[PDB]
């Protein structure tokens, strides 16, 4: 089914919004229209005529519009009254804010909830959700911050207070949304509908989910679905319940049966999809794959002033089987002409610690020029003899005199004046990152995409 | 027709294959078995175990159910022996069962044992697991998983994953096995647990790997 | 071997101070003067009269008082005469920056740096260092930051870009600095030598290593003294060289062969050392030992609003090693006198997402009261329904309002409100950090550490 | 002393302990080994193998042949005096064969060690660290998987209960089908054993004490072998 209309809706009605500013329903009209939803908007209350200044209907049905989705924001003793209105009304979604459902263990009403939603034709997101946004259509229809960074990464959450803090992080971690999609409860629209809808959407380019779990006899599906994803964009997963005693916490707030945790791991290599332990792996991740092509070769080069950066990135990235390699006789010769004669050119290529500014923009540009360097991870360690930020500057005109687009991150370390040449990097969408571990992690999950995209391409060769 | 295995345990009540049917079935499906034949009697099992070649073992087969097994029966006039001692120790031992008869099965060289197994995963549905067999999977839990239907590279793959992989490329007095019929095993595996909806689960133990080919010695079929 | 004239001299020199303030020598100069060195600084130069506004000398052994310690910034060919002048000086400790030694090649100029100190009773730092800092004598005989913030942490570092760059980080990552020492090549003075005095220093309660490798015939050594450091205090080893692969380069950049990576692992464990994988690692470990004791009990409690921050806890903690229990009952009932009864007390401690900030004053006051509490870690959430702020400060609160003094880690996801937050709390020696992952692998140190301080004790039992 | 066997061996350009040898230095700290004696002739083989008891194993004691095995020099399963005596001279006739001018120390009487877990405990000589002590399961799981642990000696009875249990391997000897548990006590007390002759005797460069069986009660030595220096 076509969640075109969901995302991309001419009217959209709040049901529980209020005179009273401070209830949910009230925050999630003033979101809308905050965010500049250009389509129209009708409040929907008992009493009210009148709302954040738009004219407010007793009831969807009495609205003299096609009302594409409705946000519900009332009790739960009062969500299958307006199902049957929004039904009556020929509205095609029914967004549930409302909780009280199968994660307090009244999976009864959970299940009538969507029944009655099916016999009008009408779909519904979660139960037990914070709402949803799309960029592209400027609409905010959460009760989170009123604002993201525009770009090309979506978000599916199935945790609440957790995936409403995540859309306010990235923010301060520099990355540019096109949804934030909480799904709640999962009682009727999933992520395999999503994934549909993101899969075909030219705005999402990656696609980041915590996922606690997926509704029983829906795994194969997800696994079709998502794995013809991720041949043409990455999916990354947050697993909430990667351990035994995990799993089962994560089932009890809930309110559902854990899965095989080995299961849920090979059905994740099957699908090409990313899995992360924690919020900041996911997210240096998604800043990568968001910024930068997929590497052609495994010529990755590695430049650092002093071996102290590059030893730790070398450990890192054989922790995900990435293994460098002697570097071409052409780039060397290239370096060779500033460089002293005793430094290190095994790769990681040490460009000594005492090296100025205008040493990272020459031999950033040389490795990027040359054609069999496929990808680039440049590492600064901070001293008095250069500035953090005329490195950065330095790193940025040798991406765009490159004339070209390759794989590229970069790690800085250093006291406030590095904190400052980060964000500028990232505020440019170049990936860079406090410390060379992580800059070579963000690094290894373009080449995790690489091989996770080649499994499912030979998962999928023609017998 | 295969099918008619299935339908006429579920008609009898059954909820599993006795262990010649779940051969037989598996065999349909081109996973390699030992031979074998049911003894309805000693004559019938020696003439059988004439008929299939020596030496052969005896088992039991009853849906009922301890020394019931036997080894080495080199000759067809000594085949007498070791029948009449089976059902002359099930009785002693054990007092009640229908007994479709005694197993007359095929002599299985020593090999490098595999485990093949079956399950349905609330989730995924039917999943294809791979393990060595012995105490790397007993003990220690050594398994990898795939959810069926399985393609080539997700049979080699899984079969890399699992950390006693080396013991199929050769090591102390063990030549490299073939990997590319434990391969085609696997994926005939997921092909059964797609296809066939009253399979509940399916363990193929012991599985014996050889420089060319493979044996499915024990095969294992739960019903539902 | 008594170091304590090299950290608290009365007199020191430096040798390579020019009129060009460019030189490294100067800049070490102009760090003394700056952070405060309250003891006799004497600038040393051919033919200069006066440097930064001090009496300069043309040779150390004209000097009409008696140095303790000298910084030595001369080239690598005037070194060795620099020595004999030293010597003659009665020098006790010779801090040589000077490179061009075993790390390029030169190891015959480098055993007869030290043969010749030695004959004088002299010891030598380094040399191919950038010198060392100590807080609590104001002296910073460094070319790296002018400043750091003051605290109880040792930072040992045999690299020396990656080393003076990661003394400026600490700034960034609010750790309180005791001491920085750059040991370089380690011809002489090394780790063991250094461990003995943090060991007696009152001023030093953590202590943090980047090491590459240690001299041959002196690891049972290291084992010795390490081990007994880590009964009283914490040790964390930054290991360069954790892979095969990674070994090798280091020990290129080192000039020496490459150790058994299995056996380092199993020295540490013995020695009851932390081996963190990464610099963020270390410093958020390093943050929470120095600010926290060791919990005295595995009644570990975990805090949060909403299970999405709580499962990741659980899943960190567990991979760590560490396993959540039942809360106390009194605890459970304190706490269930705000809080809805729907809500989980399996620990993690949900208290829901739509939970005030008084609620986290409450809460965390109630859980460090109670005395079957050995540790808390509180994890947050931002939403609309809270401020950061005033989260930050109910806990301040709390702890203070506890009047006891209890393990405490704090994870706070949220927009730059949060960013601000954590500073906030950092500032005032709490360990704050932006994602629960890294909020649970902080508390896990302090248990790691309790648990390493354990090993070591019944390996030195007597029989 | 214990010593005599490591100086005479010194004394005469051998970089290695006979087996016999071996077993005799490692049985003086403390380490239960298999039972063994050195038949001087064919009169004291079996004698020797009366009172070590039946079956027995044998051996030629030679500084020459590195490989007994193949050499034809060892013949296994001798139930009886009369299966010595047989198997006794065709040792000393496979010997003189394939090679005439060997030094004949002796033939070397086993005693039959009983099937049971075996073990691997090494000692080498690590350039940071010295002596160290490794540790793991025997058959494939070293040689193949090489899933071994490593403590820097001496050993503390905390070093060496927890390196057998940091083995990935480590449930082969809590019991396990057709396998009662064996005994880690024994197992750990023959760890500090070995960490003990690395740090007493510099002389001894390496020490591989492969195989040894593990029973529910005590331990077995099987083989040892002691490279000089
Ligand atoms: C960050 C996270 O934790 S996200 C997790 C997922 N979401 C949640 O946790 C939500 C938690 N809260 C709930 O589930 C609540 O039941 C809510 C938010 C749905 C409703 O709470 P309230 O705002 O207090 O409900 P309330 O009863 O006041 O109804 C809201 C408004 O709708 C009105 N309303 C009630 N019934 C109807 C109806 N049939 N048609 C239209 N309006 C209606 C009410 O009159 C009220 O407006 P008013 O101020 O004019 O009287
Ligand atoms: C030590 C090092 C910095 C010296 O380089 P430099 O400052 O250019 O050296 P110079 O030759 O200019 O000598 C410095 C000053 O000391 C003076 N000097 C030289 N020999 C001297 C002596 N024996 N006694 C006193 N002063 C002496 C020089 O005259 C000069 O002073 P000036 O400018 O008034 O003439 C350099 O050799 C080096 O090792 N640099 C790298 C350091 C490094 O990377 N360390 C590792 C941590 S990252």
């Amino acid at each position: 089914n076509d969640l075109e209309r969901l995302f991309n809706p001419s009217a959209i009605a709040v049901v529980g919004a209020s005179k009273d500013p401070s209830k949910i329903g009230s925050q999630i009209l003033r979101n809308l229209l905050s965010y500049g939803f250009k389509g129209k908007v009708y409040p929907i209350n008992p009493t009210a005529d009148e709302l954040m200044g738009l004219k407010c209907y007793p009831k969807v049905s009495d609205v003299p519009d096609k009302v594409d989705v409705a946000v519900i924001s009332v009790p739960s003793d009062k969500v299958l009254g307006v199902i049957d209105d929004c039904g009556k009304a020929g509205v095609k979604f029914a967004v549930v804010i409302t909780s009280g459902f199968k994660e307090v263990g009244n999976e009864e009403l959970e299940e009538e909830l969507v029944r009655r939603a099916h016999s009008y034709g009408m779909r519904v997101l979660g139960p037990n959700i914070f709402g949803y946004l799309y960029a592209p259509a400027r609409l905010n229809a959460t009760f989170g911050p009123k604002d993201v960074l525009s770009g090309n990464v979506a978000f599916i959450s199935q945790s609440g207070a957790l995936g409403i803090a995540l859309m306010g992080y990235t923010v301060v971690e520099n990355i540019g949304i096109s949804s934030i999609v909480s799904v709640g409860n999962k009682a009727d629209l999933d992520d395999v509908d999503l994934l549909d809808f993101f899969d075909k959407d030219p705005n999402t380019g990656v696609i980041m989910i915590y996922l606690e779990g997926i509704a029983p006899g829906r795994g194969r599906m997800f696994i079709d679905v998502a794995s013809r994803v991720s041949l043409r964009k990455p999916i990354i997963v947050i697993k909430a319940g990667r351990t035994e005693v995990g799993a089962r916490a994560a089932a009890s707030h809930t309110g559902s049966i854990a899965g095989s945790v080995a299961i849920y791991e090979s059905a994740f290599k099957q699908s090409g999809i990313l899995m992360a332990k924690s919020v900041e792996d996911a997210f240096d991740w998604t800043k990568a794959l968001s910024w930068n092509p997929i590497p052609e070769g495994e010529r990755l080069i590695v430049l650092t002033n002093g071996g102290g950066a590059g030893v730790q990135s070398t450990d890192t990235f054989a922790d995900n089987g990435i293994y460098l390699s002697k570097p071409p006789e052409s780039l060397i010769q290239e370096i060779k002409k500033f460089v002293p004669p005793f430094a290190s050119f095994a790769n990681p290529i040490d460009i000594t610690g005492m090296a100025p500014d205008d040493w990272y923009y020459m031999g950033t540009l040389a490795a990027l020029k040359n054609p069999d360097v496929d990808a680039l991870t440049v590492l600064y360690c901070q001293t008095a003899v250069t500035t953090p930020i005329g490195v950065a500057k330095g790193i940025v005109d040798a991406i765009k005199e490159a004339g070209n687009s390759k794989p590229v991150t970069v790690g800085m370390v250093g006291g406030p004046e590095v904190a400052e040449a980060v964000s500028f990097l990232n505020k440019q969408r170049i990936a860079a990152y406090p410390t060379p571990e992580r800059a070579s992690s963000a690094m290894s999950a373009l080449y995790a995409y690489a091989r996770a995209r080649s499994y499912v391409m030979k998962s999928l060769a023609v017998r | 027709s295969s099918r008619d295995l299935l339908l006429k345990a579920k008609e009898n009540g059954r909820k599993s294959l006795l262990e010649h049917e779940a051969k037989y079935f598996i065999s349909s499906y081109g996973i390699p078995v030992t031979n074998i034949r049911l003894a309805k009697s000693e004559e019938e099992a020696v003439n059988f175990s004439r008929e299939i070649g020596f030496p052969v073992v005896l088992k039991i087969v009853s849906p009922q159910v301890v020394g019931g097994v036997k080894v080495n029966l080199r000759s067809e006039e000594e085949v007498r022996k070791a029948y009449r001692e089976i059902i002359e120790n099930v009785k002693r031992n054990v007092p009640n069962a229908e007994i479709e008869g005694i197993l007359v099965q095929e002599f299985a060289p020593p090999g490098v044992e595999l485990i093949i197994g079956l399950l349905r995963d609330p989730q995924f549905g039917p999943t294809v697991m791979f393990g060595l067999g012995g105490v790397f999977v007993e003990l220690f839990r050594d398994v990898s998983f795939r959810v069926a239907p399985l393609s080539e590279q997700d049979a080699e793959s899984m079969i890399k994953e699992v950390k006693a992989y080396k013991l199929l490329t050769g090591f102390r007095g063990m030549e490299p096995v073939d990997i590319e019929a434990i391969k085609d095993a696997l994926i005939r595996a997921g092909r059964i647990g797609v296809e066939n909806e009253e399979i509940a689960e399916m363990d193929l133990n012991p599985v014996i790997a050889y420089p060319k080919g493979i044996k499915v010695v024990d095969a294992r079929i739960i019903l539902r």
